Formats: structure tokens, C-alpha cells, sequence
């Protein structure tokens, strides 16, 4: 189709003038003008609940866009499974996993 | 948290956006430098000067 | 040469490149409109001499950021420094760059959409997590610590505020959205998905009240392009918001560009409103927040989506 | 399509040449997150978009993100690694090589031998994807969401401070 | 029109080029990046290999992996920041106490 | 007539450099933001002029960076102590050109009525100033005078356009002072309002 070629030139043009554009202003601001503590591990585990759960959301996003065709089975599997991510966010909440002052 | 607390927060967060779209609402304050002149009052400390009689001499 | 192929395909690139340069002069004035409106929120005038109206500070500004020093910091390193503001703009440009703004006029019909808007913030965050490695300072370190766990703990449920939209129009295509709120718009079913996506979208911008740092080691046109792809981003979530939740081009009696332009400018003048009101809440509410309660808001609106879905499925 | 592929292969190829062969943590991390979205252009290119799109939300987007997170924490300024070039040694790099390449090519010359009739690269949306993943693999499901618990668990066990 | 061949190529060059990092590295946290290269890789020849046939089963197993993928990152990630805390280096041919 | 750093020289301004020298001299003037340093009494009216009442952000001096890097011109508003005048030094080292400074108050001016063991007697003793205000306090409307004295200041100075190109010195205004061009008016002054009333 001319339609679908037509858009992927475009998106394709959107992209190459963005990055371009930012390229350009860089290279203008370089251009012009002259011249003359230990981190803790809390954040390590917020980082890996947000992969966890992220995880568990890209499931959750692949269930969304077929709820009709799955039907109310399908329903019943993505209840378990939100039942069980909730089960352990509140196991992460309660043992102050979650809690970042002492 | 509780549940109270959290609706008391929204509540009161509600309030603020109103009253500070309320303050949007309302007249401004500014006096516009240099456009407005400043108003001094007579005994306003600024520049010095030195002054002369009303015969025309130098008073000081 | 004369072919209407050719036509075609020439007429929808300066769409695309019409489109972009609207955005970005957008975002850059919308950064001398966020002055202004803070200025009429606050009682006062904000910049109105430069040119008319004040229309041309942002010319002044953007002389003077061009024309600065550029400044890389001597034990930095170099490509990850320059890369970070890269990142800060692109990544939520492109995030826009699905954004339907009237029937016709569209830049990439995606079959991903709003998948699409969660990879681009995904790779959003590096800006943030790259301009506290490249600084070379603890403070700024800690400091984009801080904002990326923030940014992480938000954008851990964005996705799934997003869920609801994408479960009530059945697809991830934006025009589909956009289609199936011909009759009632998606902040009325999906209004906990919006008030999560409405955080979630305040959050991952850097902006009030989700903010603080790693900006002080910038300067010229690199804290210039931080600032600008704040306010790109600031639009982008902001039209992102009118396409997925008020029916994006949809209206009575406007044109439809009038409609999602009143719209997204109503959103603007929302988040400037938001900046000036709310305090600065402290970082174990906000983490709090955003992990206790909006998460399980956003499970539990989906599975409530699921079932009044299927329920009128008959 | 197949312009995007075979340059997004090489893209990806170059970019993981240079993660091993590199000394600074975050730049090999970089070239790491390059090749990730080389990996998810290849994955578009033959038409599967979730694919692309879980490579670059999650893969490029959560697990980089994580190990970003861990070298910033560490502050690895190459104490005892950046001062050894170890690995750039042939004595040490020349055995592991050849028998890498010996393993590609006996898998190369496998792979060569079956039946290709090539892809068409039909676009496979993500609502047949999770059609089938609430369809016939409920179990794979929900066994998934239990090995995610599980890792979530252990990790949590593990790096706490105390 | 692409070849499974050529993309069963490119999945098998990345998971040596993965392995080779996992080997000669001496890095606790170079090992998991090539793992993390080798576990990609074979996600890769997944999803080539169900794009060849038409199928989902390929983009069902890629989802599979990359969960055992982020769940394996976590996990080296937790045991790597223990020996950092418990050992202040990241030396893998330090670590060798029981053996024989 | 204009000054030198790298000597007093005259105008070195083809058309079209002059044309882009007046649109970078326009965007740094009507682009200025001032670096947030608190030193005394001084910086309480500066933040007053940054108020609702005197509205500051009209001239684009608003946005207030709090890092010295995306700062171009230093409010030195306030005593110059010893013990902080290596501070204030390091912080005007920390700005990139182009830099102003506006000394606010007689403090920084000259260390004014403060002539004491442990004040430096001016800031312009270690760091250059570009426009002094006399007062203790000044008033915020006389910090936007010396904003708008400093932006025709800059108005007609000369800088390199890129670092490339050209004479990389920077020329400096010798402009006419303000005591000379107001005499003219201030002498004339016959009579004032008696301070007896309001
Ligand atoms: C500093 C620069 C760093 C590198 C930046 C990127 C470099 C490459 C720039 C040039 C790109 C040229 C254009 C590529 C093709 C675009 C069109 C396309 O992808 O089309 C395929 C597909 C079409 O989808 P659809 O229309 O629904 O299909 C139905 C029938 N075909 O649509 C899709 O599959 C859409 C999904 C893929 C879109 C990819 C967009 C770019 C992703 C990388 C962003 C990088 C951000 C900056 C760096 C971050 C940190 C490393
Ligand atoms: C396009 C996208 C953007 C769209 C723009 C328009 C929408 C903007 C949405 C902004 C959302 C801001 C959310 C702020 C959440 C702050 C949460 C927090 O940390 O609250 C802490 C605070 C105290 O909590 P506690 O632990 O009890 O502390 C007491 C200890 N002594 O807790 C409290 O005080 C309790 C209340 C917490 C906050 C509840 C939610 C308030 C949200 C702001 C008001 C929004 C009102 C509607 C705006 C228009 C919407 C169309
Ligand atoms: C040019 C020389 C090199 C210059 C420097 C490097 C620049 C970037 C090069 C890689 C990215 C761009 C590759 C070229 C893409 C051009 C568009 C294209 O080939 O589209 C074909 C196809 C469109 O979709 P389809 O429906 O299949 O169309 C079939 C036609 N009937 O497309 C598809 O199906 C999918 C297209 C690919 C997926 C989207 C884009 C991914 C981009 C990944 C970038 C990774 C980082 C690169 C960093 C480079 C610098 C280090
Ligand atoms: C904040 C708004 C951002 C908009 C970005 C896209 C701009 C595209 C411009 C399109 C103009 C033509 C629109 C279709 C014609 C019908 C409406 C005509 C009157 C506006
Ligand atoms: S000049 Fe006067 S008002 Fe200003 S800092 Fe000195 S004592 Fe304070």
C-alpha cells in the first residue's frame, strides 16, 4: 500500500530530523561563544521490585489487549495472577521492604 | 496512612489549587518600574544634596 | 516526478516535520508560559517587555544559551555527559511521536501505541541516571539516586493506569482510543486509571511535587536541552493524557484540532497550576505513595475493567 | 525490512564485541543498552512487535536500568581492573576465542543444514501473543508470576544491608 | 523474505560473543553482563524461530525467558553487591575456598 | 571608546557581523539570570525586588539558578566577610563568560559603614565589578535601575562570536557616568516636599 510506505517514511523522518535537531543544537552550543558517601542497598531493592513487578505488569499488558476473546477464563487466570503479585506487595510492604526510614 | 488522612489531604490539596486559582483571579500587586513612578515619601533617605537660602547663597 | 505516490509520501513527511517543529516551539513556549502563568498566578505580570507581550524572550534566551561557553567538566566523562540531555529530549519527543492530533494527521500509526510511550520512558530515566554518573560529583550521584528511584517507582505503575484505556478499546492502536470514546470519553470509566496516570505522568517529567541535585554541572546549550525536553515532555504527557482519557480530537462543534489543542492547553495550565499550589512533599510519602497505594489502585481498576467488560459482552 | 535486519545484526554484533572486550562498567552497559535496541529492530523487522516492544520496555528499560543502578552504587572506578588488562592478554583471550569459534562454526554449519523456506515477516500482533498466553498456557502463566515471586524473594534475602 | 538461517546466525554469533564475556572475564559483574548477552541471544533465536513458523509460541517462550532473564539479573545483582559488601572486591578467582 | 581585556581602543565595527554582534548583545541583555547568593540585609532586598510587588521577571531576570555554572551575572548583595570572601571568589571562578557582576550596597561596594577588622572593604578588592549600587539597603527598584544600566551596558559591548573566528579579547563600553548625564537634571531641583507630612 502507498499509505503504510508513506508512513514509515515518515515516522522514519520524524526520528532523523529529532536526532538530528538535538545534534545540531549540541554542535551550535559547542560552536558559538568563547572561552576564558556510600550508597545504601534500599535502592538496589526498589530497583528490583520495579523490575519484578515490571515483569509482572509486561504479563498484564499482554492479558489487556485479548480480555474479550479470552473470555471469563482468561478472567479467572489474570485474578490469580493479580491476587498472587498483591500477595507479595503486601509481603514486601509488611516485612518494610518498602519502607525506606527505619 | 489512614484512609481519613488520605481524603483530609485531597481535600486540602483541592483547597489550595482553588484558593490559588482564586489569587489568579484577583487583582495584581505590582507597581510597575520604570513605567509607574516610585512613590517616596517627603522624608525619604536618598541622594544628598546641598541646599541654598532663599536670597540664592549656598546655606552651608 | 509528478506522481501522486510521490505526493503522497512528500505531503506526509512536512506532516511529520510540521508536526515535530509545532512541538518543539511548543514546549519552548510553553517554558516562557509556564514564567508567564506562574506570574498570573502569583499576582504578578512575569516577562512582558521583550518584544510584545514578551513573545520574544524566548529568542533572547535561546541567543544567549547558544552563544554561552560551552562547558565539559575536566574528570568527566565526555560521551556520557553529552549523551544525557540527548536522552532528556529524544526520549520523550518520541514518546509524542505517536500522538494522534486529527484524523488524517499522524505521524506513525503504531499497532503499539502507548507500548511505544512506555519504552520511550523507559529509556527516559537513563538521562537522569547518565547526568549523575557524568557529573563526576557524590551530591549530583546521590542525587539522581534519589530522582531514578522516584522515576522507577512510578513509572512501575504508568503502564498499568495505562491498562484500563487499553482494555476498554480492546487494542493498542492510539486512533482505535481515540475511536472507542465516541460516545463517553475515558475519564469517566477510567477515572482511577487517570488520576494514576496524571501522577505517574507528573512523576516521571522530573516536576512538582516529584522533584530533587544533578542539573548544577549543565550549563549553556546542554542545561538548555534539559530544560526544553522538560517542557516537550511536559506537552507530550499532556497530549498523551487528552488522546487516552478526553477523547483526544473529539468535540461538537470545533474543528477537531481546535478541540485537542483547547484540551492540551487546558492540561498545561493544570500542571502550572499544580506547580504552584501543592508543597513539596518528603521522600518516604512520596515512595509510599507511589508503591502502597496507586500500584493496587491500578491492579484493582483493571481487574474492575475486566469484569464490567465481560459482563456486557453478552 | 530486510535492510533494517541485517543492519540492526551488525549493529548489535559490533555493540556486544565491545561489551566484552571493554573496561569501563557504564560504557559497557551503553554498548549493552545499543545492542538491546539493535536486538528489538531485528525483532521488528520480522514482525514480532511485542517482542520488540518487551526488549526495549523491559530488557533495555528495567534489567539495564537495574545493573546501571549497581555499578553507580558500587562506584567502580576500576580498582584492580582497570590497572591489570587482563583479558586484553593473548594468553589469556586466545584458548576461550578458539574454542568459542570452534562452537560457532559447528553450530553455523548445523543450522545450515535444515530446511528454509525463509520469513515472510507477516506481522504477529500482541493480542494473538496474549491470546495464547491466557489460552493454552494459563499454567505457563502463572508458574512465571511464581518464579517471579520466588527471585523476588531471594534477592530480597540477600541484598539487604542490616 | 529473510533467511531463518541468517537470524539463527546472528542468536548463535551473540551467544558465543556472550559466553566468550562470561570466560574471560575475571569480573563478577562482567560475568552477568555475558549471561545476560547469552540468555538474550537465545531469546533471540526464540523469537526467529516462531517468526519463521508463524506461531506465538516463540513470542510466549521469548516472555518466559526474559522473565527468567530480569529474575537471574536480580539475583547475580543481589550475590555480587554481598561479596562487595562482605569482601570489598569483585575478584571471582579470589573467591575459590573449598575445592578438591 | 572601549576598554580591552585579554588597553583602551576604539570601535572595531562589512554589515553583517555588526548585525549579529547586536543580536547577541540583545539575547545575553534580555536574558540575564542572577545567581542566588545570600551574603546579609542586601540579598533580602534583592529577594524582595524578586517578589510579586516589584515584579523582577519582567525584565527576564527571574528564573534565579541555584548553581553558578547556568548563572551569568552575580548579585554580590552583602558584607564581604573574610572568612567568605574565598567563597565568593570560588564561586565567581565557578561562572563562565560571559560574567557580570553588580556590587548591591555599601557593603559591597566599599565595605560601607562596616570598616572592621574582619570585612573585606569592597568586593572589587579581589573579583571586577560591573555596575555598583550605592544604598544600605537599596531598594528593589533601584536593583532593576542597575539591571537596566548593565543591560545597556551590555547593549554595545563587543565579544567573539564563536571560539573559532575572530578576536577572542573582550571589548568594554567606556560609557558616561551616571553623576555626569544627571547633573544636568539633579542640579535644577529647587524645591522638595516639606517632611512634615505624608
Ligand atoms: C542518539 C541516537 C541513538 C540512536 C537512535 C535511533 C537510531 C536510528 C534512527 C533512524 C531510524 C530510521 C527509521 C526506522 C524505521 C521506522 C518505521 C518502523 O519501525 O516501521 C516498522 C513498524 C511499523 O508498524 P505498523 O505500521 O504498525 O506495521 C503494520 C504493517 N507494517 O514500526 C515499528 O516497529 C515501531 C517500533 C520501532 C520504533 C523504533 C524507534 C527508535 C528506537 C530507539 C530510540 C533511541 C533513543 C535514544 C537513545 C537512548 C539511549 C541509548
Ligand atoms: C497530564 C498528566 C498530569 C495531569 C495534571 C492534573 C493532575 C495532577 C495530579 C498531581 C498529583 C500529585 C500527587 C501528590 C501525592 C503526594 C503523596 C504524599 O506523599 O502525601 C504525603 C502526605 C502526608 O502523608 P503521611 O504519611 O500521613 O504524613 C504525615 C506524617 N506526620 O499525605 C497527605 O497529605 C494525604 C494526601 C496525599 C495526596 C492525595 C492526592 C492529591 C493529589 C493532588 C490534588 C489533585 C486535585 C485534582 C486536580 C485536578 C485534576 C483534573
Ligand atoms: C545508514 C548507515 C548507518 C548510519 C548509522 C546508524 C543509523 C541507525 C541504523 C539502524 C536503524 C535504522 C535501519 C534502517 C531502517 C529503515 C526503515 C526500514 O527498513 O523499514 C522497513 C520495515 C518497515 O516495516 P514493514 O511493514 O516490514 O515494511 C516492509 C515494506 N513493505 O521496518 C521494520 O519492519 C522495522 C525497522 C527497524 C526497527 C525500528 C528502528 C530500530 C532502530 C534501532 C537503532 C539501534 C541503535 C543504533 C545506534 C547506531 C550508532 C551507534
Ligand atoms: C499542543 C498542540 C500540538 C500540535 C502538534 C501538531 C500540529 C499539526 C498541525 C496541523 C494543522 C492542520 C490540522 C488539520 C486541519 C483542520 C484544522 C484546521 C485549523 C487548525
Ligand atoms: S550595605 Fe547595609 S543593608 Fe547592605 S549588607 Fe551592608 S549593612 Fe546590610
Amino acid at each position: 500500500s502507498t499509505e503504510v510506505i508513506a508512513h514509515h517514511w515518515a515516522f522514519a523522518i520524524f526520528l532523523i530530523v529529532a536526532i538530528g535537531l538535538c545534534c545540531l543544537m549540541l554542535v551550535g552550543g559547542w560552536f558559538l561563544g568563547g572561552r576564558a558517601l556510600r550508597l545504601s542497598a534500599k535502592f538496589y531493592l526498589v530497583a528490583m521490585f520495579f523490575v519484578i513487578f515490571d515483569v509482572e505488569a509486561l504479563y498484564l499488558f499482554a492479558w489487556s489487549t485479548s480480555i474479550r476473546e479470552s473470555g471469563w477464563v482468561g478472567f479467572v487466570e489474570a485474578a490469580i495472577f493479580i491476587f498472587v503479585l498483591l500477595a507479595g506487595l503486601v509481603y514486601l510492604v509488611r516485612i518494610g521492604a518498602l519502607d525506606w526510614t527505619p | 496512612m489512614t484512609l481519613k488522612e488520605l481524603l483530609v489531604g485531597f481535600g486540602t490539596q483541592v483547597r489550595s489549587i482553588w484558593m490559588i486559582g482564586l489569587h489568579a483571579f484577583a487583582k495584581r500587586e505590582t507597581r510597575m518600574y520604570p513605567e509607574e513612578p516610585v512613590y517616596l515619601p517627603p522624608r525619604y533617605r536618598g541622594r544628598i544634596v546641598l541646599t541654598r537660602d532663599p536670597d540664592g547663597e549656598e546655606r552651608c | 516526478w509528478i506522481s501522486p505516490e510521490l505526493i503522497e509520501i512528500l505531503l506526509t513527511i512536512l506532516k511529520a516535520v510540521v508536526i515535530l517543529l509545532v512541538v518543539v516551539t511548543c514546549g519552548a513556549f510553553m517554558s516562557f508560559g509556564e514564567r508567564r502563568l506562574l506570574g498570573l498566578f502569583q499576582n504578578r505580570y512575569g516577562p512582558n517587555r521583550v518584544g510584545w507581550g514578551g513573545s520574544l524572550q524566548l529568542v533572547a534566551d535561546m541567543i544567549k544559551m547558544f552563544f554561552k561557553e560551552d562547558w565539559i567538566p575536566k574528570f568527566s566523562d565526555r560521551v556520557i555527559f553529552t549523551l544525557a540531555p540527548m536522552i532528556a529530549f529524544t526520549s520523550l519527543l518520541l514518546a509524542f511521536a505517536i500522538v494522534p492530533v486529527s484524523p488524517g494527521w499522524v505521524v506513525a500509526d503504531l499497532n503499539i501505541g502507548i507500548l511505544f510511550f512506555l519504552m520511550m520512558a523507559g529509556l527516559a530515566v537513563y538521562a537522569v541516571l547518565f547526568a549523575g554518573w557524568s557529573s563526576n560529583n557524590k551530591y549530583s550521584l546521590l542525587g539522581a539516586m534519589r530522582a531514578s528511584a522516584q522515576t522507577l517507582s512510578y513509572e512501575v505503575f504508568l503502564g498499568l493506569s495505562l491498562m484500563g484505556v487499553v482494555a476498554q478499546a480492546g487494542s493498542f492502536n492510539m486512533t482505535d482510543i481515540v475511536n472507542s470514546q465516541a460516545h463517553v470519553w475515558n475519564v469517566i470509566p477510567q477515572f482511577f486509571g487517570f488520576i494514576t496516570f496524571a501522577i505517574a505522568g507528573v512523576a516521571v517529567c522530573h516536576r512538582h511535587p516529584f522533584d530533587q541535585g544533578y542539573h548544577i554541572e549543565y550549563s549553556g546549550m546542554k542545561f538548555g536541552l534539559f530544560f526544553v525536553g522538560e517542557y516537550i515532555g511536559i506537552v507530550t504527557i499532556s497530549a498523551l493524557m487528552v488522546t487516552l482519557f478526553f477523547g483526544g480530537w473529539q468535540g461538537p462543534l470545533l474543528p477537531p484540532f481546535i478541540w485537542f489543542a483547547l484540551k492540551t492547553a487546558f492540561f498545561m495550565m493544570m500542571f502550572i497550576l499544580i506547580r504552584a499550589s501543592l508543597p513539596r512533599p518528603r521522600y518516604d510519602q512520596v515512595m509510599s505513595f507511589g508503591w502502597k497505594i496507586c500500584l493496587p489502585l491500578t491492579l484493582i481498576n483493571l481487574l474492575v475493567t475486566a469484569a464490567v467488560i465481560l459482563w456486557q459482552a453478552q | 525490512m530486510e535492510f533494517a535486519f541485517y543492519i540492526c545484526g551488525l549493529i548489535a554484533i559490533l555493540a556486544t564485541l565491545r561489551v566484552i572486550t571493554h573496561t569501563n562498567p557504564v560504557h559497557a552497559l551503553l554498548y549493552l543498552i545499543i545492542s538491546l535496541l539493535a536486538i528489538s529492530g531485528v525483532f521488528f523487522s520480522l514482525g514480532a512487535y511485542f517482542a520488540g516492544a518487551l526488549e526495549i520496555i523491559v530488557y533495555a528499560g528495567a534489567i539495564m536500568v537495574l545493573f546501571v543502578f549497581v555499578v553507580m552504587m558500587l562506584n567502580l572506578g576500576g580498582s584492580e581492573i582497570e590497572q591489570e588488562r587482563q583479558w586484553l592478554k593473548p594468553q589469556v583471550w586466545i584458548g576461550p576465542a578458539i574454542l568459542s569459534a570452534i562452537m560457532l562454526v559447528v553450530i553455523v554449519y548445523a543450522i545450515l543444514g535444515v530446511n528454509d523456506q525463509g520469513i515472510d515477516g507477516t506481522p504477529i500482533s500482541a493480542k494473538a501473543v496474549g491470546i495464547t498466553l491466557f489460552g493454552p498456557y494459563v499454567l505457563a502463566v502463572e508458574l512465571a508470576s511464581m518464579l517471579l515471586l520466588a527471585g523476588l524473594v531471594v534477592a530480597f534475602h540477600v541484598g539487604r544491608e542490616e | 523474505m529473510i533467511p531463518l538461517q541468517h537470524g539463527l546466525i546472528l542468536a548463535a554469533i551473540l551467544f558465543v560473543l556472550g559466553l566468550t564475556g562470561l570466560v574471560i572475564r575475571r569480573n563478577l559483574l562482567f560475568m552477568l553482563i555475558g549471561l545476560e548477552i547469552m540468555i538474550n541471544a537465545s531469546a533471540l533465536a526464540f523469537v526467529v524461530a516462531g517468526s519463521y513458523w508463524g506461531q506465538t509460541d516463540g513470542q510466549v517462550m521469548y516472555i518466559l525467558a526474559i522473565s527468567l532473564a530480569a529474575a537471574e539479573a536480580s539475583i547475580g545483582l543481589a550475590l555480587l553487591l554481598q561479596l562487595h559488601r562482605r569482601r570489598q572486591n569483585l575478584n571471582i578467582d579470589s573467591v575459590s575456598e573449598m575445592r578438591g | 571608546d572601549y576598554t580591552l581585556t585579554r588597553e583602551i581602543v576604539t570601535d572595531p565595527l562589512n554589515v553583517f557581523m555588526g548585525k549579529l554582534n547586536d543580536m547577541v548583545n540583545w539575547g545575553r541583555k534580555n536574558s540575564i539570570w542572577p545567581y542566588n547568593f545570600g551574603l546579609s540585609c542586601c540579598y533580602v532586598e534583592m529577594v524582595t525586588s524578586f517578589t510579586a510587588v516589584h515584579d523582577v521577571a519582567r525584565f527576564g531576570a527571574e528564573v534565579l539558578r541555584a548553581s553558578p555554572r547556568q548563572a551569568d551575572l552575580m548579585v554580590v548583595a552583602g558584607t564581604c566577610f573574610t572568612k567568605m570572601a574565598p567563597v565568593i571568589q570560588r564561586l565567581y571562578d565557578q561562572m563562565l563568560e560571559p560574567k557580570w557582576v553588580i556590587s548591591m550596597g555599601a557593603c559591597a561596594n566599599s565595605g560601607g559603614m562596616y570598616d572592621i577588622y574582619s570585612v573585606v572593604q569592597g568586593v572589587d578588592k579581589f573579583i571586577p565589578v560591573d555596575v555598583y549600587i550605592p544604598g544600605c539597603p537599596p531598594r528593589p527598584e533601584a536593583y532593576m535601575q542597575a539591571l537596566m544600566l548593565l543591560q545597556e551596558s551590555i547593549g554595545k559591548e563587543r565579544r567573539p562570536l564563536s571560539w573559532v573566528v575572530g578576536d577572542q579579547g573582550v571589548y568594554r563600553a567606556n560609557m558616561q557616568s551616571e553623576r555626569e548625564r544627571k547633573r544636568g537634571e539633579r542640579i535644577a531641583v529647587t524645591n522638595l516636599r516639606t517632611p512634615d507630612e505624608i
